[PDB]
């Protein structure tokens, strides 16, 4: 292959959001994939490498139950679908998987539920 | 090595 | 009264922006209160020598009609009621306006997304 | 006289 070469670095805006969202699920990322604490990483990673986009836009709200993003226009949401248990693992032991949803462009569903995650 | 090691971990979202 | 302290400069948040937009309720200020290009200034310096608010938020949408905030997490918007240099281009009477909804809706953005660059 | 004609402008959004 060819090495690729780096992208000039830039922060996630509402709109960027958006576009990396749609972006994403085109490809046929993240819907239905089990999300962990280090796979959580490996999308930071992704976004930083492939798009320059600062590790910084993805934060979800504390749980238990569906994880809301807590940057506005992001429209990858957790939902709960262990043996042994790993340390990469949910706190509240619920396994989550990404979910698609175009409604979290028009509400921020995170400040809505939990205003108290903020500050 | 590095390149490859990445394109590994995407694989897990389904991506690259 | 006496001469007030100085206030550490910083940017505005959304929470930031947020808790500026209730205080600012609570206190009675803005609400109905018309406005102008005069007026907008005045609030920038108070956020500013108030609360060290760097003066680079206040930015609503052109006009005309409903005037909504470009930056996600104030909760004042500017609405048509019913000369000066200070007057609104679009010869519209404007007034200040508290909308809660403006917490967890882009209605800027989703309105005039060419006002962004 | 500065910091009291600031308040003469913030009355006038009832601050």
């Amino acid at each position: 292959v060819s090495v690729r070469p780096k992208v000039p670095l830039r922060t996630m805006s509402y709109k960027l959001a958006i576009d990396m969202s749609h972006f994403i699920k085109e490809k046929g990322g993240l819907e239905g994939i089990y999300y962990s604490a280090r796979r959580h990483r490996i999308l930071d990673i992704y976004l930083e490498k492939e798009e320059g986009i600062i590790p910084d836009w993805q934060d979800y709200t504390s749980g238990p139950g569906i994880r809301y993003p807590k940057t506005f226009g992001w429209l990858w949401k957790l939902v709960p679908v262990p043996a042994q248990t790993s340390q990469w693992d949910d706190p509240w032991g619920e396994v989550l998987a990404w979910k698609f949803d175009p409604t979290l462009a028009y509400t921020y569903e995170a400040y809505v539920r939990y205003p108290e995650e903020f500050g | 090595a590095y390149q490859q090691g990445q394109n590994q971990l995407y694989n897990e979202l389904n991506l690259g």
